[PDB]
């Protein structure tokens, strides 16, 4: 079967603010791994936007949309995307659809545990009350 | 011009190291037939909507037209017989 | 490593 | 030296701001989607949970 | 030197004595407010009570 | 005033130091509870398995 | 009179502590030679 | 110094084998124990905590 390396990668000569959107990447990327504890903080230590050592930063976005727990048909459609803006855009929509049900997880939990708090509380005043009257005749 | 791995629910991000286990044997026959090549190498596909044993093998639209070609590393098969990388 | 001294040499070549 | 370096903060910080308030507008075109696809997120997370 | 400061721990433990006794008889003079101040305490804990 | 400063320091004391001790003694009274069944539950188990 | 270090990528600002790693290892043997 | 060290450790690891198959036997030889004897520890463990 016929094929051919369409590995497209167009870019602008100016790459200055260009970066500035990689430093949002990695910092929503990293209160994942903070809010969200997946995987080891070993692997994001070793790579650091710091080092310069990351030459291909499109393998970088693509390592942190692996992260993103986004249904397969959602994985091929950020493979659709051409442009590289459009692209680092769906990646980052993904990332925000993946947080907003995380945060909503979290919350929920907090919540209930507060209400089984609020619950055993005020039996614990109740305990005071029945004890205090049991002893004091 | 090889047969069409079958995925069987186990996706592969880019750059993002995976492991493969169908329980089909006949991809180990495909793999030795594999390791006799000075420069083996492996695709990686997705699966299209609907997935379905019974089309992989019949129609070979199901399978994404993308591919993510790579090489081989090294086998497993600690308790099955199928781990590849 | 730490910035502790500057300094500026003239030319580094010698 | 010292106006060099305030007059790179001046520049550094619009870079920052002209940056959070794009991202701002394009966060709020992403919200620009209706709160039903948000309650149809919650109604395939039910039926993901009633399996 | 030695007695002298056996002589100082006469003294100093003599203070500390004195101290402990009138501390344990201004306890004792505050203990003489009844019990129904302590238990009539715990009844106005029962009145202030989330519930 | 000292001695009042002190005597208030003192009324203070006694209520804080027994809603401290009742507290410890509620949460006592918790766990006895609890843990006898607890005996009880490997009984139920050790019967269960056995017998 | 040493040679020049492989800065590697790696600014250090003043009076700001920093770590270097360098991917040839021929600088351990400098570092072994200034202990 | 290598051979010497080599004989060594030949030698130490045919102690570490010689003692793992004596105490590997001599625990064969106590495996010989029936399993009643097992079985009646878990009984007697009832009445001991039946009580």
């Amino acid at each position: 079967m016929v094929e051919v390396e369409n590995v497209v990668h167009e870019d602008f000569q100016v790459t200055e603010e260009v970066k500035a959107l990689t430093a949002e990447i990695v910092k929503t990327i990293r209160d994942i791994i903070a809010l969200n504890p997946l995987y080891r903080e070993s692997v994001l230590q070793m790579m650091q936007a710091g080092q310069r050592v990351v030459d291909n930063p499109i393998y970088l976005s693509d390592m942190g949309a692996a992260l993103t727990g986004a249904e397969s048909h959602e994985l091929q459609d950020v493979l659709e995307e051409t442009n590289i803006p459009k692209r680092l855009y769906k990646a980052l929509s993904l990332l925000k659809k993946e947080f907003e049900l995380s945060k909503l997880q979290q919350r929920l939990g907090r919540e209930v545990e507060e209400k089984i708090k609020q619950t055993h509380r005020k039996y614990l005043l109740q305990e005071q009350l029945k004890i205090i009257k049991k002893e004091l005749g | 011009h090889l047969p069409l791995i079958a995925i069987t629910r186990n996706p592969v991000f880019p750059r993002f190291i995976k492991i493969i286990e169908v329980k089909n044997k006949k991809l180990v026959e495909l793999l030795r037939r594999k390791v006799r090549l000075a420069q083996p190498y492996v695709g990686v596909f997705l699966k299209r909507d609907d997935s379905n044993e019974s089309d992989v093998v019949e129609s070979l639209d199901e399978i994404y037209h993308t591919g993510t070609f790579a090489q081989i590393h090294e086998m497993q098969d600690l308790g099955d017989k199928l781990r590849m990388i | 490593v730490m910035g502790h001294r500057r300094v500026h040499i003239s030319r580094q070549l010698e």
